[PDB]
């Protein structure tokens, strides 16, 4: 089924 | 002051849902008012011996807490983050937290009163679940209500969240609502789809991510910030500004919260509410840069943001700025100019008056305010006229058509208001004029005194003439017999014949037809 993301990749800075 | 093992420890930091709790902040807490509980553990301690020991210290079952290590993200953001309890719980303390010294963690814990009432720690598949936060944001206090947290499976939809939502904030059930994620400081993004499963909803779905949600309601526009995307905007341009009245010296002043991001108008809007006032009777001023004190006027119409005015602040001044409230309307204020004249009134005496018409008036309009803040004399007139003096000689008399930006008062006397005398109202115009007299002696560059307007009639004779320039002057007759009378154009005068010279009209009329060189006019020949 659909899963959580491992880690956050976006809007860094 | 250390001592032999202080190198083996780690201080762990817990932290326990009641302190997010009133947060109006991003994330869940703010990291300077967050009460911890604080303990100080082995480095290689292991995470079965931590949770144990935390169990029996905190007053809890140890099957009945869950641990949330909070994580500093390179997005901005800190976090609750999902643990594993059991498969990570041999592995060392300073291991699990990356080498983070203080090491934060987020403990849940059940009521415990709800725990009476036999409620236990919630299932959680780290594999199809996801743990959420949730916070409302009310538009009319403009505030944040902290909404506690949820546990849902992965592909339950947005829909179904809402009553849990409208239940944790006292809405009545089926009450339409706004949802938001909060991404991190200045990005809020709308979820559009409720129907859509919490994968697809969210940006990166983890647990610890945050839903702030509102009533979908007409009177949120009424508010300053109508929607959490534009209050978490406004709060994260926030700025502090000291006001200091410009006028009343060494004035502390009062501290207003703005945004960054304001206008003039904005700005203008708040700090004239705090004074109970318009803002359209404020003036404010820019920074003279590194000196404190009021610098340039800041125009009603200015352009930029508050930044731009307060760009000049080292990194940690007080941010200052000054201000004037006015008796009027600040875009009359501005065009305001102040015309500096003579006011000669019934005694023939000089006032010095300054009159503010608007500088787009004319003549027309100076006059009616000298008129509003004059007495007149006696009988007389009730109508008044505007003349031009250089050296002590009426150069011109000015007509009421004419644009007051016409005008240039290169000396503060060059002007004079004076009351038309009965006898010059309305002339009759074949047989009598109007000539400039002014006081001269040795040569006619000579000239002192005040000048002014007199009556002459055609084959009318000179004694009389005489006569109407005694009634005005003032003195009497012994060195009013010095004067000697003469008539100028230009260059040169003559003396008229004392007696007999009968007045000719014009030996005081210019050549015909030339109207723009100054006329003829009568001196007097006297010494003071």
């Amino acid at each position: 089924g659909p899963r959580k993301c491992a880690r956050k990749t976006r809007h860094a800075e | 002051p250390l001592g032999s093992e202080a190198h083996l420890y780690m201080q762990v930091q817990i932290v326990a849902e009641d302190q997010f709790c009133g947060h109006q902040g991003n994330d869940m807490y703010d990291e300077e008012k967050v009460k911890y509980t604080v303990f100080k553990v082995l480095k290689n301690s292991s995470l079965a011996e931590f949770v144990q020991s935390l169990s029996q210290t905190m007053g809890f079952p140890q099957d009945q807490i869950r641990l949330w290590p909070m994580q500093a993200r390179s997005n901005g953001t800190k976090r609750p983050a999902m643990l594993d309890n059991e498969a990570d719980g041999n592995k060392t303390m300073i291991e699990l937290s990356d080498n983070e010294n203080p090491w934060t963690i987020f403990l849940e814990t059940v009521d415990p009163e709800l725990a009476a009432s036999g409620a236990t720690l919630p299932k959680f598949d780290k594999d199809h679940d996801v743990m959420l936060f949730l916070k409302m944001y009310d538009p009319k206090t403009r505030s944040l209500n902290y909404c506690g947290h949820i546990y849902t499976p992965i592909s339950c939809k947005i829909r179904d969240l809402l009553p849990v939502m409208c239940d944790r904030a006292g809405f009545i059930q089926d009450t339409s609502l706004i949802l938001y994620e909060e991404v991190k400081p200045n990005l809020t993004e709308r979820i559009q789809d409720y129907d859509v499963s919490l994968d697809k909803a969210l940006d990166e779905l983890m647990d610890g991510d945050i839903i702030v949600f509102q009533k979908d309601d007409p009177e949120n526009d009424n508010s300053e910030l109508p929607t959490a995307k534009e209050y978490f905007r406004d709060l994260y341009h926030r700025v502090d500004v000291i006001f200091c009245d410009k006028t009343i010296p060494n004035d502390p002043g009062f501290v207003v919260t703005l945004s960054n991001r304001m206008n003039y108008f904005q700005v203008a809007k708040t700090v004239a509410q705090r004074l109970n006032t318009d803002p359209m009777l404020l003036q404010f001023f820019k920074s003279q840069g590194y000196r404190d004190g009021p610098g340039n006027p800041l125009r009603h119409n200015y352009e930029g943001t508050l930044r731009d005015l307060l760009q000049f602040f080292k990194p940690r001044q007080p941010k200052k700025l000054y201000y004037q409230q006015l008796k009027m309307k600040i875009t009359d204020f501005e065009n305001r100019r102040s015309f500096k004249c003579i006011w000669l009134n019934s005694q023939f005496r000089e006032e010095e008056i300054t009159l503010y018409p608007d500088k787009h008036g004319c003549v027309r309009d100076l006059l009616e305010e000298c008129k509003k803040a004059v007495e007149l004399g006696e009988k007389a007139s009730g109508k008044l006229r505007l003349l031009e003096i250089v050296s002590y000689k009426i150069i011109g008399v000015h007509q009421e058509d004419e644009l007051l930006e016409c005008l240039s008062p290169a000396t503060s006397r060059t002007f004079r208001i004076e009351e038309i005398p009965l006898d010059q109202v309305d002339i009759d115009k074949e047989n009598e004029m109007l000539v400039t007299v002014a006081h001269f002696h040795k040569e006619v560059f000579g000239t002192f005194g005040i000048p002014f307007l007199l009556r002459i009639h055609q084959g009318e004779h000179f004694r009389e003439v005489m006569k109407r320039i005694q009634s005005l002057l003032d003195i009497q007759e012994k060195e009013f017999e010095k004067f000697k009378f003469a008539i100028v154009m230009m260059g040169r005068h003559q003396y008229i014949n004392e007696d007999e010279y009968e007045v000719n009209l014009k030996d005081f009329e210019p050549q015909p037809g030339n109207m723009s060189h100054p006329r003829p006019w009568l001196g007097l020949d006297h010494f003071n």
